[PDB]
């Protein structure tokens, strides 16, 4: 559904 | 008939204290909701306006107990939801709706008395944008949360699955009479603050050099608060003015913490008291401990939370022995147990 | 209807658990009160009964996750393990805060009124304390974020649990009456509190200078912890205000050492004893030998955990050969062989 995509 | 601030305000000091205008606006608002609600649709000025709460303190400071307290007094409904686990865009978390959800559960699915209910909110700062400036990139635990609250909290319509669902049956309960109480502990605002009124930033001669360990009182410094400090802070003015109302709350004072242990119904020396009362011990709690106590606490800059350390730390021998011990009618505590040079003097049968 | 007592409860954790006095004194406390909370059923004067959670502190390998596996068997009612490692903050794609609560119903077969009675375990708890300055540029999806979280699910709040994992219906569950148990090393945390109790950096001819002589020993040090030195670490003031108890564990002793391997039922001597035993062979373990591997260990700055490297690599020679050997009943094992001089001595049958 939603993807939560992160990067430092 | 209907309640009074006077008589409202001296419930809630049962079980608070030192609180004096965080009271006062907690019953103006609720003394006032009475009135906006009953003379809807039948005073001639039309369309009442509507006025929300932001409270704002140290951490132990009774925010929390505020709100539960003022559930066991008010007649119309009430819930108790958090700032952390909303989601918005209908993210993976729970979204905006699920707040208005947990209503009709304590109003028994009834719109009309769900519409008149109040909503509170904490830990509000974890939606606070980290920087001043926008995000760059999208953020789901932040900005986003308030930009979903400022049609709810102005007055909207709402979707809440009546029963067995989630995401085909709507019921539609409006928003621009519902009260909303939003409240957190905002950390790091003092520094904010400071920038913006000591104006000093320098190190020169003509510059001012405030003295080590006597600026920036926490407890004077949110009391010279704006909206325009929170931008800094991060969040939003459009979501700022949709709570006008602000309330400075204090740092808790030595004299006030010995007042909160024995004043109150609900303190925890009366607590202790009741845990040993089923064991057929009595207990004891003299004044010269509780004003050494106080220091003890204030040193860890906690709250009143950070109270229990103290106390359990000190009864620890105590309690891990007493069960084992017999003939024990009576327990006494001095002051010299808190600081740890003696021990607790036991009464027998 | 006897409950058991600090004593009784304390004799088990020490036939598992050796030179944790200081420790097991607060378990034992927290679960014999956890119990006398848990009787009420609203029929005493006192209200909202004080909570006390406890934060388990010690160097690596010292038994802080032994302490609470082993409780979990005499425990009656439920117990959990759930790694906070992989916990991120509720709205992100890794993990929610609500996974811990769905573990507690399996152990107790989905009983909402005998799950929260039950106890909450959670290990590596430094993982999550960000050490950084205020973080402005960037949101912590796993440090500050993750904290935060955890103090709605401490103190009181209602949460969401799938039934089983799934009717997009879910189960209310309180939590006020649950106990949390948060443990974790937390590594450095000795050079900030040296800081605060050595006072000096001593450049100057004035200021006195006891480099080694005075060098603060890292036993001692953790037990002058406060809340404060944590604050430096990374952890904030509201999630400590939640765990007022604090526990500090003391590092392993060459007597405690030795202790390990002969008092506990699970020490690695009977594990080894046992492996032979279906081989039909005898073990033996002399006391010259335990001395030695008390220092080897000691310098490997482990633990507990550190011993078999010390015992299995001696015995690696020894074990690859053992099944081929025929008529051999009992092998011993002398200081020599730890030092690898000589090889252990076999006994032939
Ligand atoms: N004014 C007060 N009078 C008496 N006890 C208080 C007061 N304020 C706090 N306490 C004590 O502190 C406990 C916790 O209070 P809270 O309302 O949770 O403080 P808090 O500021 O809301 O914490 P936050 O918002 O999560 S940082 C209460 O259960 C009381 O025991
Ligand atoms: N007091 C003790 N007596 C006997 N064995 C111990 C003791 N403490 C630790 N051990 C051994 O060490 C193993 C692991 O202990 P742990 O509880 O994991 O230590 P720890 O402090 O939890 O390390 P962390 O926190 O997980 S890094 C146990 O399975 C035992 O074999």
């Amino acid at each position: 559904x939603x993807x939560x995509r992160x990067x430092x | 008939a209907l309640p009074t601030p006077h008589e409202i305000r001296n419930h809630l000091d049962d079980y608070v204290i030192g609180q004096e205008q965080a009271k006062k606006v907690l019953a103006v608002a609720v003394y006032n909701h009475y009135k906006r609600l009953r003379n809807g649709d039948t005073s001639n000025g039309v369309e009442l306006g509507k006025s929300n709460i932001l409270l704002i303190g140290p951490t132990g400071s009774g925010k929390t107990l505020l709100a539960e307290t003022l559930a066991r007094l008010l007649d119309v409904p009430f819930t108790m939801a958090d700032a952390t686990t909303l989601t918005e865009a209908g993210y993976v978390g729970e979204d905006v709706e699920n707040i208005i959800q947990k209503l009709l559960q304590k109003s028994d699915y009834d719109v009309q008395k769900a519409q008149r209910g109040i909503v509170y909110i904490d830990q509000i700062d974890k939606i606070s944008r980290k920087s001043d400036n926008p995000s760059i990139t999208r953020d789901v635990s932040g900005e986003g949360v308030q930009q979903a609250l400022l049609k709810l909290i102005e007055g909207t319509v709402a979707a809440v699955p009546p029963q067995g669902g989630r995401k085909q049956e709507f019921l539609q309960v409006d928003t621009s009479k519902i009260l909303f109480i939003c409240g957190g502990a905002f950390a790091g605002l003092d520094k904010v603050i400071s920038h913006r009124v000591e104006t000093g930033s320098g190190i020169g001669f003509g510059a001012t050099v405030k003295a080590k360990s006597d600026k920036a009182s926490e407890g004077e410094l949110l009391a010279q608060v704006e909206p325009e400090d929170l931008i800094k802070f991060g969040l939003i003015p459009e979501f700022i003015g949709r709570l006008p109302v602000v309330a400075t709350l204090n740092e808790l004072s030595e004299e006030a913490l010995i007042q909160i242990l024995k004043e109150p119904k609900n303190a925890l020396t009366k607590q202790y008291q009741a845990l040993f009362n089923l064991e057929g011990v009595d207990l004891e709690f003299r004044d010269e401990a509780l004003d050494a106590i106080a220091k003890k606490a204030m040193a860890r800059k906690t709250g009143a939370r950070g109270l229990r350390s103290i106390v359990e730390a000190a009864l620890l021998d105590t309690m891990y022995d007493l069960p084992s011990m017999e003939d024990v009618e009576k327990v006494v505590i001095d002051e010299s147990v808190i600081d740890g040079q003696s021990e607790p003097l036991l009464i027998y049968g």
